[PDB]
């Protein structure tokens, strides 16, 4: 009957949800990509700083020795 | 007919429930994000306070 | 008409979808926590690294 | 009487139902490339993410390097 004409309808509010939730989803990901900016930001901070404290080391050990 | 309504009703219902389970994951990773960006984050001080004592160590040697 | 088959095959698609974000997710969440676990450890490095520099730097402007 | 009245209720209910299951099917359609969005999207992050621990390994590398430096030094500090 028109329990057909209802569940086309549910159906297709159903079918807004999903439309929804994935544009939900899609939204809280992308925003999330602004913690991995940080972080790998972060982490290139970190490489470059031990990177160049070894280098400060170096000078400090032959400085060490270049000391009698 | 009908059928092919309700076997493609719950067809979406299902997808409603993969992706119900997804956002509490997504919930989950920009969690898991946040500590991440706060571990990289004491790491960058860290890292950089390390330098900086490096550099006064080879000025300390230096002398 | 039965455009219902247009619909089923279309959401049976975001049934796929979905489902290969949550393997995804599921997989990063892994992914995420063994970076957690190596950020822990990298930070335990720095920690015993600059106590070894603390050190150094009193074994001699300290003696 | 009101009796083609009802054909003509009845039949416009089958028209905008019609009218349903195509909005219904554009939506999933258009559902598909938000999808596959988030797809391309967690591929790039799960790049980056991986690109980031590569990167912590080689900060450990050099934390090996100074780690040896500063045994050294402290050995030359006992003469």
């Amino acid at each position: 009957g028109s329990m057909r004409e209802t569940a086309i309808q549910q159906l297709e509010a159903d079918i807004l949800d999903v439309n929804q939730i994935f544009k939900d989803l899609a939204m809280m990901i992308h925003d999330q990509g602004d913690l991995i900016d940080s972080i790998e930001a972060n982490v290139e901070s970190s490489e470059v700083h031990v990177e160049r404290a070894s280098d400060q080391l170096q000078r400090a050990a032959y400085y060490q020795k270049k000391s009698r | 007919r009908n059928d092919k309504i309700k076997h493609v009703q719950n067809q979406v219902d299902e997808v409603i429930d993969v992706m119900q389970e997804n956002i509490t994951k997504v919930i989950e990773r920009g969690e898991r994000l946040d500590e991440l960006q706060d571990k990289s984050e004491s790491l960058s001080d860290n890292a950089t306070a390390f330098s900086n004592r490096s550099k006064q160590l080879r000025r300390q040697m230096w002398w | 008409d039965e455009q219902l088959e247009l619909v089923s095959g279309s959401i049976g698609v975001l049934k796929n979808m979905s489902q290969r974000i949550g393997g995804e997710l599921e997989e990063q969440a892994v992914m995420l926590e063994d970076f957690s676990h190596e950020l822990e450890s990298t930070q335990s490095r720095l920690d015993n690294v600059m106590k070894k520099l603390a050190k150094v730097s009193h074994m001699t402007s300290d003696r | 009487g009101s009796m083609r009245a009802h054909l003509l209720d009845n039949t416009e209910r089958l028209e905008r139902s019609s009218r349903r299951l195509e909005a219904g099917y554009q939506i999933a359609v258009e559902t598909e490339q938000i999808g596959q969005e988030m797809l391309e999207n967690l591929s790039h992050d799960r790049e980056r993410i991986q690109r980031a621990r590569e990167r912590l390994r080689e900060t450990d590398a050099n934390l090996g390097k100074s780690s040896r430096i500063l045994t050294g030094m402290l050995r030359r500090i006992i003469q």
